[PDB]
RNA sequence: CACCUCGAUGUCGGCUCGUCGCAUCCUGGGGCUGAAGAAGGUCCCAAGGGUUGGGCUGUUCGCCCAUUAAAGCGGCACGCGA
RNA sequence: AGAGGGUGAGAAUCCCUCUCGCCGUAAGCCCAAGGGUUCCUACGCAAUGGUCGUCAGCGUAGGGUUAGGCGGGACCUAAGGUGAAGCCGAAAGGCGUAGCCGAAGGGCAGCCGGUUAAUAUUCCGGCCCUUCCCGCAGGUGCGAUGGGGGGACGCUCUAGGCUAGGGGGACCGGAGCCAUGGACGAGCCCGGCCAGAAGCGCAGGGUGGGAGGUAGGCAAAUCCGCCUCCCAACAAGCUCUGCGUGGUGGGGAAGCCCGCAACCCCCCGAAGCCAGGGAGCCAAGAAAAGCCUCUAAGCACAACCUGCGGGAACCCGUACCGCAAACCGACACAGGUGGGCGGGUGCAAGAGCACUCAGGCGCGCGGGAGAACCCUCGCCAAGGAACUCUGCAAGUUGGCCCCGUAACUUCGGGAGAAGGGGUGCUCCCUGGGGUGAUGAGCCCCGGGGAGCCGCAGUGAACAGGCUCUGGCGACUGUUUACCAAAAACACAGCUCUCUGCGAACUCGUAAGAGGAGGUAUAGGGAGCGACGCUUGCCCGGUGCCGGAAGGUCAAGGGGAGGGGUGCAAGCCCCGAACCGAAGCCCCGGUGAACGGCGGCCGUAACUAUAACGGUCCUAAGGUAGCGAAAUUCCUUGUCGGGUAAGUUCCGACCUGCACGAAAAGCGUAACGACCGGAGCGCUGUCUCGGCGAGGGACCCGGUGAAAUUGAACUGGCCGUGAAGAUGCGGCCUACCCGUGGCAGGACGAAAAGACCCCGUGGAGCUUUACUGCAGCCUGGUGUUGGCUCUUGGUCGCGCGCGGCUGGGGGCCUAACCCUCGGAUGGGGGGACAGCGCUUGGCGGGCAGUUUGACU
RNA sequence: GGAGGCCCGAACCGGUGGGGGAUGCAAACCCCUCGGAUGAGCUGGGGCUAGGAGUGAAAAGCUAACCGAGCCCGGAGAUAGC
RNA sequence: AGCCAUGGGGGAAUCUGGGCGGACCACCGCCUAAGGCUAAGUACUCCGGGUGACCGAUAGCGCACCAGUACCGUGAGGGAAA
RNA sequence: CCGAGGGUAGGGCCCGUGACUGGGGCGAAGUCGUAACAAGGUAGCUGUACCGGAAGGUGCGGCUGGA
RNA sequence: GUGGGAGAGGGUGGUGGAAUUCCCGGAGUAGCGGUGAAAUGCGCAGAUACCGGGAGGAACGCCGAUGGCGAAGGCAGCCACCUGGUCCACCCGUGACGCUGAGGCGCGAAAGCGUGGGGAGCAAACCGGAUUAGAUACCCGGGUAGUCCACGCCCUAAACG
């Protein structure tokens, strides 16, 4: 959905917040299977290497299951849908018949108290994981492995999905949410359905904090610095680059392709 | 106003400490020097 | 023009304090007047004193308002920032 | 501040007393940090002390700091640090799992009192615990570093009980007091508690109990988790805290000759306790040990467990300062410094404000004058902004309650709009709330009448001036520490763009990392910068994107042909075709990529204009909307409004010097210590100044700087002189020396001018300056391997079989690379990528430099 | 009911205007006045990042009281056609 | 542009070998790489001594002296005087 | 006490009027084009949108009052 | 009320073929395209034409009508569900309970708007090519919103019988 607020304060007058509708009457997160301490840290060993990070509410890291085959043919009951603070997706914490609990990231449609299960013998239904091989062509799927046994790595953002576009024998062709067309291996476990909480895109932060709460520190326009700082910058009394739009480091930032060419990914991608 | 000396024994030992000196081959040479200069104190004195 | 001052002579305007010049704006004396009178004009003699309050502008200046005997002009490091 | 008394050679300054003032969320008390003896005491006063000094934080000396329970450590983990294993680097060394270290975080046993000159939760006293070791009755499957639970968590709001604390009391206890007109009183003054095991109570936290199945928590579990059912269920119980009580132990004032032993009642009452309490919300909120449980190996003659006894219980800190004279500021420096307590009355509240407890101070120079002037402060006739860049400043306003409030609007707002009225005290009647108990005192909100006094009742302190109107910016935010707080940055939001995940990108030589334990609803880069309505045209140039042709194109391949030397085969060199990348050329796309978005003629059945036409140039000629503008030179354009008067302002006109569409265009409610304009209010801003207060200034005693300084015996005017003379000339004037004043001069001081120029000076910065480098691109080649498909050029020879090689298509796996419940392996990639050498290219990201002279 | 980069206002953080200070109490102070004051808040403690490097809600700000390239030592007696 | 060395690529032989004598070739000659050790003659002076047309307390070492101290600096580091 | 009214403040409506501005009306014989009425020489009209010296064009759907 | 009927009436979900466009392969060559004629454009960087494969979106050809349904706007593949209206019959029930309808409420083509998604074809704007005195047009080649979806607005019409 999304909650708008009345404008009893500026920013509040624009700031939509998430519709917590399908958050299983839960709140706190199942410890054990999740969570770890999550090491916040905006730089690396020494130095900032991603600007405008920092601060922002503390998070426990819900440790999710991105390979589902540990639990082949072991059905689990969807214990609950819970909010996971380190993702746009919402985690589904399932109780496995096996006893073991894990959180999967929660596809649209999923419901508390539902059987999901992994494996090639898996019904083609919401939430069940299956190596791509065994998924009906043209089905929407998410949480896709890229290479097999290496973990889900694709579509897992929220209302992200991928279509199986057909097969190349030992492979399979996904329409990644990018719109990219890629050959992915059959053996790669995707999980049926779309990532859900597809409403995420539509939230309006509002106030300039909030962004802050997200650990997203104020970004500053290269042009607005000085030549020491940036390609843009200086020459001042406002100014138009002086061509052509660039990054702090020099490389062009309007349309300059960046994937490297000889990258073995290929004969694997198409558009 | 908040001036530049904000004495903290831990910080002081942690930083100009003798062990501190001996970890960095820089520090080692520092010690080396003060010794050869016959400094009475090789390291900022702090005690607790 | 580049002569003192670049091991510094603070630069506009204002305020404050003046003080000098007179090529006089008033006021005092005069001549001519195309001066009847009262007004003017113009020139001569003469700073003694005087030479307003505002609007606008950083302004100086100036334009305005209201007056006035008049609302003088300059110099003083475009006087005056130990 | 005053005085009195001590002390002393010497006292404004030390001691004592009385009086006075100041603080009282302190300027009092506790704790941390830092400081490191500054603490106590006895002797001292050279120096330190801004004076004094008998005093001291000073000198000499002596003494003082006592812990199982407080804080740290023989506990735990956090970031981080370190670091076996492992990775990487010319060397230094960089990483890095575990582990280890790391605390103000988690864990853990002490409370009240008394004692010292100085220590005290340490010593003493009383009561009450903790852990380790040994031992005995009686009881259990005992046993980890492993397994599990627990620990274990946010923010806002908040309940119920308590407690701390506080307020009364007619009650309990008291030395006493009756002044100065009155009061012998249900008078005044002081005080009416603390701690306390077990048991109790009261409040609250934690907690289903079974039974069986178990493919999970790395086949160890009866533990946990997951299934299932007779019960039980808005509970009881069971533990665990807190608070009462509690055997008992302490304390115990105001007060005099100089020392008599209560302790209760009511109320208010936390932000503290119960505590893992409750609710709501999104931004989703540490770990680990202790603890409990589980089972392993081992072992059950153990071992735990439960008691009860008896033993054992280390190291370190502990004075003192601690918002400051003991810490950071060279100083006994008006600055800076975290946590806790912080009483009472009154003002709506409060940690505000005034006064005041406890407590602590009067700030380590004084005494006098009573000028100018300055500072801070008070008042002011009439005027009321005339001040002035400007209402700068100051004033007015001011709390609360009631009434009442516009445009406009995003609808929340604009609102504290505006603008009024009320405000004390007395007496009378009356409604509800809390606590009691349903009567009652007790606090707590009120309403309704009459009535008193004053100039005045938020009677003192705290306490908005208001309005209209533009500009910029949406907004709260951020900023130039030490001249800028802004219209700058940020900002939600918009667009473009890169990036498929070993992502791009960033840092690093690398390893490694960030990105992200993220995955296109995401991440990077850029610009724009709420929101509204919009964002036109032009891809000639530049950029970027696309383009299996072509052109150019390096190494390399290729060798026609030519050469050097040999008696020689030979050995050497060059060396044409020709095949040979990326890059550039080339083609095309591309504007929220860099950017650009014209000129001259002529034309109205009046004239003035040009909708129309014509023509030149362009890559295309500026659309909408603005528009003498944060832009308009001319300019104070011109009209209009405002004013008595308006270079400003506001509204208009557009010949826009030189707006214009995401270096966004035009608007926009709200917001603004932003910048304009206007008005009311009010004023010492002013006309226009006067008086008055206090700190200085002045005078005396004490202490006593400073920059500056060629030496000075340092006048005015005319001149003169390097062109601005105390210093030359002439003349004038002028006894010698101070003090308070004032600033014209000493081209006064200060800083070897910031401007300016100069120097084959320097740096930051830019780029289509040069030249490099990183980086990326790229051919060849090494690592580098296997089986086929397919087409070439070369000499034979006969377009077909044979040489020799290569190119492209696939495929594979086994190098390399990535991954997978641990691997002599599997899965994915795959001879590609990576990496080495080498080729060319792009290359302000970076670096070194150049960027003439005359004038 | 009790939301909010909501309002007023202490603490606390600030630093707007003015005056004072200007060999200061002070190498940034004082007074009056103003901003924020549940938040992009403030703060103690423990940590990490540094010299063409960091950090930077961006001022070339800050990086130990002067930062368009910190400080120290060294090259070093740089060079100085001044 | 040899020689020596060697990151890359290709890649020998064992004296009918093989390097060298300044591209190269031919003579002529030198020498035997791809393993290692090897005193002495050389350098320096913390340290002991000797000597000086060396200083003589602003000199001489920074220090004649209780100096790498006092003091300054967070620190590296600076650094007296007497 | 109430009270004429006076005063101060703030609103509501109405009239006049205002630089400049928008269109509108009328104007014997103005300029530019020709949109419409005949298939009006691109059927017309239309609501809407966008655009253009202007009529108007074009898109979209619609009516026939068109073929 | 019982029983039946016709129907592009409405909503949701799902599904099928044709065709356009683009993409990959095969083959193949000197033009294709377009018009009144053209030119722009496209094409030896290998287009058009043909074959195969693939992606996607929109509209649903024949049936189709001079037809059907809805109150209107309007509704057309097929399927399923959900649902409105409406007609016939039998004469059963109720027993006037009716008609209209200011206001209100609802619906309301196209275009337009907001937020997301979508985008092949078409196509305002705009871009060129012609034509023309010009040609901001008609014609030609491109081509953005839009056209589609979801939700929310807008509420107009030759909303016409
Ligand atoms: C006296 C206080 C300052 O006053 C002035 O600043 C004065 C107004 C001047 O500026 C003075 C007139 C200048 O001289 C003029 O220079 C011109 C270039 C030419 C003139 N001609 C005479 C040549 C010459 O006189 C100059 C350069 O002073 C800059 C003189 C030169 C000696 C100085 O700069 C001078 C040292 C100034 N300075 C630091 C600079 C101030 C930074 N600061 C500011 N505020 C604080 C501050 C405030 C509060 C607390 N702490 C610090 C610090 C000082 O500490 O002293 C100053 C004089
Ligand atoms: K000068
Ligand atoms: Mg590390
Ligand atoms: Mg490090
Ligand atoms: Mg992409
Ligand atoms: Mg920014
Ligand atoms: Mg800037
Ligand atoms: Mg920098
Ligand atoms: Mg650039
Ligand atoms: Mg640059
Ligand atoms: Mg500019
Ligand atoms: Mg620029
Ligand atoms: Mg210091
Ligand atoms: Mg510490
Ligand atoms: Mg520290
Ligand atoms: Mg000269
Ligand atoms: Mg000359
Ligand atoms: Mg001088
Ligand atoms: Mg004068
Ligand atoms: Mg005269
Ligand atoms: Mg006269
Ligand atoms: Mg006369
Ligand atoms: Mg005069
Ligand atoms: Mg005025
Ligand atoms: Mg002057
Ligand atoms: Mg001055
Ligand atoms: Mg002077
Ligand atoms: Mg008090
Ligand atoms: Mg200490
Ligand atoms: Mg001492
Ligand atoms: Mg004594
Ligand atoms: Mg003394
Ligand atoms: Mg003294
Ligand atoms: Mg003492
Ligand atoms: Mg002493
Ligand atoms: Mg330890
Ligand atoms: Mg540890
Ligand atoms: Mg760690
Ligand atoms: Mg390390
Ligand atoms: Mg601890
Ligand atoms: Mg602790
Ligand atoms: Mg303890
Ligand atoms: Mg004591
Ligand atoms: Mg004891
Ligand atoms: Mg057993
Ligand atoms: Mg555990
Ligand atoms: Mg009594
Ligand atoms: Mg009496
Ligand atoms: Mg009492
Ligand atoms: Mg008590
Ligand atoms: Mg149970
Ligand atoms: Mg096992
Ligand atoms: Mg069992
Ligand atoms: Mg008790
Ligand atoms: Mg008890
Ligand atoms: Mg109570
Ligand atoms: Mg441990
Ligand atoms: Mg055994
Ligand atoms: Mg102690
Ligand atoms: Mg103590
Ligand atoms: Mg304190
Ligand atoms: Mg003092
Ligand atoms: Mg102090
Ligand atoms: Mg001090
Ligand atoms: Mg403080
Ligand atoms: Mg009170
Ligand atoms: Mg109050
Ligand atoms: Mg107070
Ligand atoms: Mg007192
Ligand atoms: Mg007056
Ligand atoms: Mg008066
Ligand atoms: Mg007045
Ligand atoms: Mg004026
Ligand atoms: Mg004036
Ligand atoms: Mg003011
Ligand atoms: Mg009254
Ligand atoms: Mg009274
Ligand atoms: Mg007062
Ligand atoms: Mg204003
Ligand atoms: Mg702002
Ligand atoms: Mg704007
Ligand atoms: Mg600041
Ligand atoms: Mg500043
Ligand atoms: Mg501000
Ligand atoms: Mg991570
Ligand atoms: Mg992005
Ligand atoms: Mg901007
Ligand atoms: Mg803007
Ligand atoms: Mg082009
Ligand atoms: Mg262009
Ligand atoms: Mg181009
Ligand atoms: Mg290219
Ligand atoms: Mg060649
Ligand atoms: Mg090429
Ligand atoms: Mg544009
Ligand atoms: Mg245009
Ligand atoms: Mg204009
Ligand atoms: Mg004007
Ligand atoms: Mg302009
Ligand atoms: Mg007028
Ligand atoms: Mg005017
Ligand atoms: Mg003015
Ligand atoms: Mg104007
Ligand atoms: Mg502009
Ligand atoms: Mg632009
Ligand atoms: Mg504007
Ligand atoms: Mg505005
Ligand atoms: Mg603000
Ligand atoms: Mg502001
Ligand atoms: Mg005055
Ligand atoms: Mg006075
Ligand atoms: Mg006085
Ligand atoms: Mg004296
Ligand atoms: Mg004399
Ligand atoms: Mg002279
Ligand atoms: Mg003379
Ligand atoms: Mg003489
Ligand atoms: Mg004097
Ligand atoms: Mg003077
Ligand atoms: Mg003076
Ligand atoms: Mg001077
Ligand atoms: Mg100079
Ligand atoms: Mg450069
Ligand atoms: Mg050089
Ligand atoms: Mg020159
Ligand atoms: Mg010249
Ligand atoms: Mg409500
Ligand atoms: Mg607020
Ligand atoms: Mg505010
Ligand atoms: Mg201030
Ligand atoms: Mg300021
Ligand atoms: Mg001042
Ligand atoms: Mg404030
Ligand atoms: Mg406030
Ligand atoms: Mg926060
Ligand atoms: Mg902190
Ligand atoms: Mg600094
Ligand atoms: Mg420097
Ligand atoms: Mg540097
Ligand atoms: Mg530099
Ligand atoms: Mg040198
Ligand atoms: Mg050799
Ligand atoms: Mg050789
Ligand atoms: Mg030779
Ligand atoms: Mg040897
Ligand atoms: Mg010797
Ligand atoms: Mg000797
Ligand atoms: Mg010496
Ligand atoms: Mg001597
Ligand atoms: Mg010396
Ligand atoms: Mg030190
Ligand atoms: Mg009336
Ligand atoms: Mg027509
Ligand atoms: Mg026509
Ligand atoms: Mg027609
Ligand atoms: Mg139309
Ligand atoms: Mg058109
Ligand atoms: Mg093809
Ligand atoms: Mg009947
Ligand atoms: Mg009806
Ligand atoms: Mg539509
Ligand atoms: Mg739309
Ligand atoms: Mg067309
Ligand atoms: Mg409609
Ligand atoms: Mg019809």
């Amino acid at each position: 959905a999304v909650k708008k607020f009345k404008p009893y304060t500026p920013s509040r007058r624009f700031m939509t917040v998430a519709d917590f509708s399908e958050i299983t009457k839960t709140e706190p997160e199942k410890s054990l299977v999740k969570p770890l301490k999550k090491t916040g840290g905006r730089n690396n060993q020494g130095r900032i290497t991603v600007r405008f990070r920092g601060g922002g509410h503390k998070r426990l890291y819900r440790i999710i299951d991105f390979k589902r085959w540990d639990k082949v043919g072991i059905p689990a009951k969807v214990a609950a849908i819970e909010y996971d603070p380190n993702r746009s997706a919402r985690i589904a914490l399932l109780h496995y018949v096996d006893g073991e609990k894990r959180y999967i990231i929660a596809p649209d449609g999923l419901q508390v108290g539902q059987q999901v299960v992994a494996g090639p013998d898996a019904p083609i239904q919401v939430g069940n994981a299956l190596p791509l091989r065994f998924i009906p062509v043209g089905t929407v799927v998410h949480a896709v492995e890229l290479e097999p046994k290496k973990g889900a790595k694709l579509a897992r953002a929220a209302g992200t999905s991928a279509q199986i576009q057909g097969r190349e024998g030992d492979y399979v062709i996904l329409r990644l949410p990018s719109g990219e067309l890629r050959k992915v291996h059959g053996e790669c476990y995707a999980t049926v359905g779309a990532v859900g909480n597809a409403d995420h895109k539509n939230i309006v932060l509002g106030k300039a904090g909030r962004s802050r709460w997200l650990g997203r520190r104020p970004h500053v326009r290269g042009a607005a610095m000085n030549p020491v700082d940036h390609p843009h910058g200086g020459g001042e009394g406002r100014a138009p680059r002086g061509r052509p739009p660039a990054s702090p480091w020099g490389w062009q930032t309007k349309g300059l392709k960046t994937r490297k060419r000889r990258k073995p990914s290929s004969r694997f991608i198409i558009a | 106003m908040k001036r530049t000396w904000q004495p903290n024994r831990r910080k002081r030992a942690k930083t100009h400490g003798f062990r501190a000196r001996m970890r960095t081959p820089g520090g080692r040479k520092v010690l080396k020097r003060r010794r050869q200069k016959g400094r009475w104190r090789l390291t900022p004195a702090v005690r607790k």
